[PDB]
């Protein structure tokens, strides 16, 4: 409903997720 | 792999179609639901240009207000940005403006541009003529094209032309 | 600090990440 | 091409500061950090153990203890198939809330989750709140298995969820 979560908590999941993301396509590509 | 790396960037208001612009380039399709990006987001693909691999890493920004310090941070790398407005919305038109002063603050100055007229199918809910957003490119010396995820017109020529742009700029260097 | 984002932003955003971690560990398989 | 024979969905619920996530860093990569990175809702390590000639994958979910992730870690329980109930004994309040905890599992997993509760740093009884006794008595009135634990020390943590994979692997060798 309303907001709850900090700017630096939804960043750090992000940038874990953007992480996470270039690291899939790594691999993918090692093959 | 590649030859070259050029990252782009998607900016424009919330609902305006960037997500769909790029989900429209990258898996050739379109979907009518609105699923609001949250921050930020990003796709590859690979094109070939006068020989070379270009990979393009192309970010797509949440035009929501809530969103500014997590898309701030991705105007510095940028070396083409898309300026996305929706035909059917007057005021995201007017808000080009503001997006460009945001360009001006954050990025390069030779940054390549481009403003995207979207949603030209909707004619039905049109309140900005094209001869407007040709107008508002030729004044800030930049190019211009309506576009439409749903209808496929001239996504892939959007973004084909910015990375043309850009190569040559660098080529030239 | 400020509250700015939402539970169901949040909960996407985590939901995305968990899948992810979960592709990288079956594309890793590939030890092959 | 499957890397295990059997898939365990394990859970890890406690009051914030317990130590759930270093009880998870020491059984997943046997290391002990101990600067407090409280968890953002929902995390989840993996290792495989090897039971009865069996390949058993443990997937185990770490939740976020403090309230404000309730929303987000609830959604977490319908899946589990073991869950570990924590503490600290040295924070009284910990304990005295696992009862919470148990009223929680009851509302949001299957009613024959396995359940097991860990009073964890039990490598520092300077600052011990709460005896192994009370914990014993607290675990035997609701039926469930107990165990202290010492993710700084490594004590119990094998065993902690060895005990429970077991334990979940019986019961669904039981119903073939
Ligand atoms: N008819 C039509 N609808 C479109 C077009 N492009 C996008 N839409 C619809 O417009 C809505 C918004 O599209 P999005 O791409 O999600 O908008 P966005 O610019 O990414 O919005 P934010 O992520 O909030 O910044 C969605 O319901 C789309 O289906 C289009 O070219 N034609
Ligand atoms: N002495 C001692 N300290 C421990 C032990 N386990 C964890 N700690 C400390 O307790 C603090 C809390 O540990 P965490 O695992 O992060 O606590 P948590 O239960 O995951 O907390 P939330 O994620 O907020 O729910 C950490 O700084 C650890 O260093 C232990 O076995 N012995
Ligand atoms: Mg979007
Ligand atoms: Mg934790």
């Amino acid at each position: 409903n309303r907001p709850r979560f900090t700017l630096q908590e939804l960043r750090d999941v992000l940038q874990e997720r953007n992480k996470l993301k270039s690291q899939l396509l790594v691999v993918q590509e090692e093959l | 792999t590649y030859d070259y790396l050029f990252k782009l960037l998607l900016i424009g208001d919330s609902g305006v179609g960037k997500t769909c612009v790029l989900f429209r380039f990258s898996e050739d399709a379109f979907n009518s639901t609105f699923i609001s990006t949250i921050g930020i987001d990003f796709k590859i693909r690979t094109i070939e240009l006068d020989g070379k691999r270009i990979k393009l890493q192309i970010w797509d920004t949440a035009g929501l207000e809530r969103f500014r310090e997590i898309t701030t941070a991705y105007y510095r790398g940028a070396m083409g940005i898309m300026l996305v407005y929706d035909i059917t919305n007057e005021k995201s038109f007017d808000n080009i403006r503001n997006w460009i002063r945001n360009i001006e603050e954050h990025a390069s100055a030779d940054v390549e541009k481009m403003i995207l007229g979207n949603k030209c199918d909707v004619n039905d809910k049109r309140q900005v003529s094209k001869e407007r957003g040709e107008k508002l490119a030729l004044d800030y010396g930049i190019k211009f094209m309506e576009t439409s995820a749903k209808a496929n017109i001239n996504v892939e020529n959007a973004f084909f032309t910015l990375a043309r742009d850009i190569k040559a700029k660098m080529d030239k260097k």
